[PDB]
């Protein structure tokens, strides 16, 4: 039976990582490099990552830019609306830890104070390629999941 | 010309060593182009070029199937490219390390490591300074 | 001898910038004529 | 035997819809100087399978406190009606040979607007209800011209039987005598299926969303098969029926691609602007061409036979 | 009976896909009528569609009617009906019934 | 430390792609600016959206925002 | 000097009016736009095959930081704190003391890579080429903590990447 569960886990993992539909929170300059990842040279859609998805149809949230205090409740509301399984990719220094604005009165010092984060992409901004590296790193993280294996040992 | 186009498509099957080799690269790299082998690194990554392709597609690497004890037949990473080939592959230079080798230093890593995040080899930060204030240690003998 | 990025001696060749949207197709008269001709052949 | 026949229509319809999602993404990709899906399976061939699996094992959220009776009834009606639209299609033989097949398709599609209406009610959100009521108004409005155009074409065919359209076009495609009608029919199917540049809704989750998407793309392929039959009739040889199926399938594919080609090429209408396109442009012309096509067979002595 | 089987199969498979879509395993063990502010213009579109739809119902028999021997009467009434549809549209048009501003 | 700037205040502007982009820079004589007001052209343009959208439809507001060329990095600073 | 972008009068002859009517009723300019997307369908796409192919970069590229050595293996950094002073993000933290051989060396050299703006000012300010931004840009992590670099991490980056870093410096140092 362990052979069947291991194969079933592999199938659902393959489907979920082969079909990552992102909801992009294009908050600032990091959104532009996200655009260049959707652009022809890198074509994120060729990996099965559609260009744009509504929050209720998205599998991954990409926080691409500075998260201010005024914005934080809105971002948390959208995260709570995502169907599961859901993942968060934090892109750029601002989202990772506040970046250039870490010491400002109006900025959240890292989006991981508001939502759990799966992947941190460094850079100000990360290059389009660097973000793509992070997405492919998220895929490998999903490939490691063993949800059904852990379910049947409960 | 459609026959020349189809002949070239057939020549890719033979250029990759037959049907099996053609299918392996098709499924590993989603690409069946045949280039000129520029060199191979000590980890097994192979580097190819075809200057008739447009800038950006004129150089590529076919990653090794195993690197530092990790099966990489399907799990390939951009960080598997070692630094000496990294420069060539990103077009920071024209000359591969087979033509212009890097300068040797005793302290340079002999073995490249890829991204180790998420594994037991991941970096964990810590303070590198020693304790600043020394506390008084009371005497071990009794005398109140 | 100083060497820095410079244009070639004599400069670069001319660069186009003006809009170039060429005129194509038939006049309105001919387009209606072909359309009406097609209708009459079909009706017949 | 007939149960086999039903399944040999339903199952290919669903697979054709699944792989249209791949073709649309790749055709749009190359029109945009990119590639589209080419990693998940060779040339993206496994992408539709990955997408379908991903969608069905996703958390199936519900609005909660909703007319959930109609949250579930909206996609059942949408998919059930979409699959029902195929049973009279002659390819070259229909699953069900209906005497009034053309009118059966008109009747069934007119019901498809309910799944829009019910889904807006089931959202519990007043702004979603407004969007649904805007989509319904667009859909019923373009139902008007689709019906009148269809009736005009049937005055050259002479019956409501879909397979008679094949007989009518043995010598010549109906697009030649009726290219003005075909132009408005084709644009009407775009606005009817809420396709770009009429995709104003884009101006549900998990499996329920997948079922709404599959119903919509089943209708897109269906309307393009109907277009090919109505205006690009294929010649049917009774002793080699698969020759008909090959040629008619190619025409249907090319028309469906043209839906993707159009999506890649144009901006999006404003709501009032696509309502003015129907009520102030298509409908005035459609009424005039209906009068013309009622008179034309009589004054040429080309009235078609009843039988 | 064939048509019933086709209809029953189509909507039964649709129901099965929708209920299955909701009842797949989740692997979790923890707890889970007024006046709409909608324009009168949309009501008039629906009513306008309904009245034009009724007119289309009357035009549907036209392919059969063209087989009559009494073609002079048939053609006159067909054009009479369509012209009245045209007049209905023109009345809506000139009375600003098709505006959205 | 950086170079010290002689005390004074300037309003300097250029024809940026989005409009007139200026800075009102105040120097107190030290190596750090005393005050730096950034004039972002999109600030005044977005303030005109209500005026410009008068008598238009909902879908037009999307076009009018686009025609103004609005980046909120400069509007909000 | 200026030009008008849209100051024109359509001709009102019959041939011109009939040209515009045909465009209205036959959709000619819409059909023309279809032609252009059709031409792109048959053009070779610009997509590269990442990660087997990489976008081109220059020797000046500002990527992951590293601490460098002299050929002898001695650290270049002499704890001058110019990098810390110039850092626009205050992303660098340094402590220093005399080494056991009397050398002026750091006991702490941290870079918060989530504060850093990857501006390169530190490598401009360094008088001894000790701190550089290397060519690596593929170092995303699964946790925030992994991006808080201490001196050990940064020295290891220098030893890992020196082969490429030295070659890049060799190509650009005459521009500096
Ligand atoms: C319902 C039946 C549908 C079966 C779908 C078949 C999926 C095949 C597949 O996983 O692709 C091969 C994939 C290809 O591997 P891959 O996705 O890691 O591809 C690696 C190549 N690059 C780097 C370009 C992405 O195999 C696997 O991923 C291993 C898991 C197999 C899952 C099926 C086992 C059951
Ligand atoms: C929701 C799905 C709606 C279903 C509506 C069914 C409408 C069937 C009408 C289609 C049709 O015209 O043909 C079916 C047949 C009439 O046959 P006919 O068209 O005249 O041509 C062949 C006659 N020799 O007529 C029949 O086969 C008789 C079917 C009677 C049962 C219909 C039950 C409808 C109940 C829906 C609720
Ligand atoms: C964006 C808008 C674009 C425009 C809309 C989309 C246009 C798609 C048009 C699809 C139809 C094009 C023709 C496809 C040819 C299919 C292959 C074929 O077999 O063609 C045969 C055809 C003549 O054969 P046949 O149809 O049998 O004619 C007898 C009349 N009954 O030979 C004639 O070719
Ligand atoms: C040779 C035969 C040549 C016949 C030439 C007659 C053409 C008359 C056209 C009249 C006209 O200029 O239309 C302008 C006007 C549209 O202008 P608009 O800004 O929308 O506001 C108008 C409010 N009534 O339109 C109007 O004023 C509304 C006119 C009524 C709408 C026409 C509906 C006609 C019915 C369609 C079938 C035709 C039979
Ligand atoms: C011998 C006597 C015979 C008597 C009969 C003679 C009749 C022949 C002469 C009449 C021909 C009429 C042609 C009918 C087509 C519809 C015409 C039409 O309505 O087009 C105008 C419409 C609105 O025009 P607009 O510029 O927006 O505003 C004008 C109002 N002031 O603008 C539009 O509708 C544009 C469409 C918008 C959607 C764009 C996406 C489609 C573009 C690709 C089209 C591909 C072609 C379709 C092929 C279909 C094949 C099945
Ligand atoms: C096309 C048919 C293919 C049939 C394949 C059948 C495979 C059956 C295995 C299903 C695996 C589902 O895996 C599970 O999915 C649900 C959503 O649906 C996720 O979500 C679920 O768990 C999380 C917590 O873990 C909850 O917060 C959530 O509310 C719950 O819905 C789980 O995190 C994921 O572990
Ligand atoms: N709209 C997008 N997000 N892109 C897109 N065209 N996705 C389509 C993905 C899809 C949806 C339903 C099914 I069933 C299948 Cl097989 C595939
Ligand atoms: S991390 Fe840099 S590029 Fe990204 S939003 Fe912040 S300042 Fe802009
Ligand atoms: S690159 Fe700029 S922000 Fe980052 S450590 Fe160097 S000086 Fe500081
Ligand atoms: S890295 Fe360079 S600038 Fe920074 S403290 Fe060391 S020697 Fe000084």
């Amino acid at each position: 039976g362990e052979y069947v569960v291991a194969k079933l886990d592999d199938l659902i993992n393959w489907a979920r990582r082969s079909s990552l539909w992102p909801m992009t929170f294009g908050l600032a300059c990091c959104a532009v490099e996200m655009m260049h990842m959707a652009a022809p040279r890198y074509d994120m859609d060729r990996f099965g990552v559609v260009f744009r998805a509504s929050p209720r149809q998205s599998d991954v949230m990409i926080v691409a830019g500075t998260l201010t205090n005024k914005m934080a409740p809105a971002l948390r509301k959208v995260y709570d609306q995502m169907p599961e399984p859901r993942y968060v990719v934090s892109m750029g220094s601002c989202a990772n830890g506040g970046g250039y604005y870490h010491y400002s009165y109006s900025v959240v010092r890292g989006c991981d104070r508001i939502v759990p984060v799966d992947i941190y992409v460094p850079g100000c901004p990360p290059t389009a390629e660097a973000l793509l590296y992070g997405i492919l790193q998220l895929q490998k993280k999903i490939k490691r999941e063993k949800r059904l294996r852990i379910w049947y040992r409960r | 010309e459609l026959l020349q186009v189809l002949k070239r498509g057939l020549q890719q099957v033979s250029g990759h060593g037959g049907l099996r080799g053609y299918l392996r690269v098709l499924f590993r790299a989603n690409d069946v182009r045949v280039g000129t082998l520029v060199g191979e690194d000590k980890y097994g990554n192979k580097y190819y070029e075809d200057n008739k392709q447009f800038f950006g597609r004129h150089r590529w690497v076919i990653y090794t199937t195993e690197m530092n004890g990790k099966n990489t037949f399907w799990d390939v990473d951009g960080s598997m490219v070692p630094p000496e080939w990294h420069r060539w592959l990103h077009c920071m230079t024209d000359d591969p390390p087979t033509v212009k080798p890097p300068t040797a230093r005793k302290f340079i890593w002999t073995n490249h490591k890829f991204n180790l995040s998420g594994t037991p080899q991941q970096y964990v930060p810590y303070s590198t300074t020693r304790k600043k204030i020394q506390e008084w240690v009371p005497p071990s003998t009794p005398y109140k | 001898k100083v060497k820095q990025d410079m244009p070639p001696v004599g400069g670069y060749g001319p660069i186009d910038y003006k809009r170039n949207l060429p005129r194509r197709g038939l006049s309105g008269y001919s387009m209606f004529a072909v359309g009406i001709g097609a209708l009459l052949f079909g009706y017949w | 035997m007939f149960m086999i026949n039903i399944l040999m229509l339903i199952i290919p319809i669903l697979l054709a819809v699944a792989f249209l999602t791949l073709v649309e993404r790749k055709v749009l990709g190359y029109m945009q100087l990119r590639k589209g899906p080419n990693v998940v399976g060779p040339y993206g061939l496994l992408q539709p399978i990955a997408d379908a699996i991903k969608l069905f094992i996703k958390e199936p959220l519900r609005p909660a406190t909703s007319s959930a009776s109609m949250f579930i009834l909206a996609p059942i009606m949408a998919l059930g009606l979409a699959l029902t639209m195929w049973i009279p299609l002659p390819m070259p033989y229909p699953l069900i040979n209906m005497n009034l097949g053309v009118l059966f398709m008109l009747a069934m599609s007119s019901l498809a607007v309910y799944s829009i209406l019910w889904s807006g009610w089931a959202s519990n959100s007043k702004y979603a209800l407004i969007g649904a009521l805007r989509a319904v108004a667009q859909t019923i409005s373009y139902e008007v011209t689709l019906a009148i155009i269809l009736l005009s074409v049937l005055l050259m065919s002479g019956s409501f039987t879909l397979s008679t359209l094949i007989t009518t076009q043995e010598q010549m495609w109906l697009i030649l005598p009726a290219w003005p009608l075909a132009m408005m029919w084709f644009i009407s199917t775009l606005a009817e299926t809420n396709r770009a540049p009429f995709d104003l809704t884009e101006g549900y989750a998990a499996g329920p969303f997948a079922l709404f998407f599959m119903a919509e793309y089943a209708n897109i392929i269906m309307m393009n098969i109907f277009t090919a039959i109505l205006f690009l009739g294929t010649s049917h040889n009774p002793h080699m029926p698969e020759l008909y199926t090959i040629n008619f399938t190619i025409k249907s594919l090319l028309l469906t691609m043209s839906f993707l080609w159009i999506r890649a090429s144009y901006p999006r209408f404003r709501y009032d602007q696509l309502m003015h396109l129907l009520w102030k442009n298509f409908l005035p012309l459609t009424l005039a061409l209906c009068m013309w096509h009622v008179s034309l067979p009589i004054l040429t002595s080309g009235i078609p036979p009843q039988t | 009976m064939n048509l019933m089987l086709a209809l029953l199969t189509n909507f039964t498979l649709a129901t099965l896909l929708v209920i299955i879509a909701f009842w797949l395993p989740q692997l979790n063990v923890y707890s889970e009528s007024a006046r709409l502010p909608f324009s009168m213009k949309f009501f008039l579109v629906a009513i306008t569609f309904l009245l034009f739809d009724l007119e289309i119902a009357l035009l549907l028999p036209l392919p059969w009617a063209s087989q009559t021997a009494n073609l002079n009467t048939m053609l006159t009434m067909a054009l009479f009906l369509i012209i009245l549809l045209a007049v209905s549209l023109a009345y809506e048009w000139t009375q600003k019934g098709l505006e959205w501003t | 430390e950086g170079y010290q700037v002689p005390p004074g205040a300037t309003y300097t502007a250029i024809e940026a792609p989005k409009g007139e982009f200026g800075v009102y820079l105040v120097s107190d004589g030290s190596s750090r600016p005393y005050r730096c007001k950034i004039k972002a052209p999109g600030f005044a343009h977005l303030a005109g959206l209500d005026k410009m959208s008068k008598g238009h439809m909902l879908a037009d507001v999307v076009a009018i925002i686009g025609t103004q060329d609005i980046v909120f990095g400069e509007v909000d600073r | 000097t200026y030009k008008y972008v849209n100051l024109r009068e359509p001709s009102m002859d019959m041939k011109s009016v009939t040209d515009r009517a045909a465009q209205t009723l036959l959709w000619t300019e819409l059909i023309r736009g279809l032609g252009m997307t059709l031409s792109y369908l048959f053009r070779e796409p610009a997509t590269i095959n990442y990660p087997f192919e990489k976008g081109p970069l220059s020797p000046r590229f500002r990527g992951e930081h590293a601490l460098r050595r002299y050929p002898s293996g001695e650290e270049r950094c002499i704890a001058c704190k110019l990098c810390e002073a110039v850092c626009p993000a205050q992303a660098i933290t340094i402590e220093a003391e005399p080494r056991a051989d009397g050398s002026r060396r750091t006991t702490r050299y941290d870079i918060d890579m989530t504060k850093c703006i990857y501006c390169g000012f530190c490598q401009e300010a360094c008088p001894v080429d000790a701190i550089v931004e290397g060519p690596n840009f593929e170092f995303s992590t699964e946790t925030h903590e992994e991006l808080l670099y201490n001196k050990e991490k940064l020295l290891n980056n220098g030893d890992k990447w020196e082969a490429e870093i030295a070659a890049n410096i060799q190509a650009d140092y005459l521009y500096r």
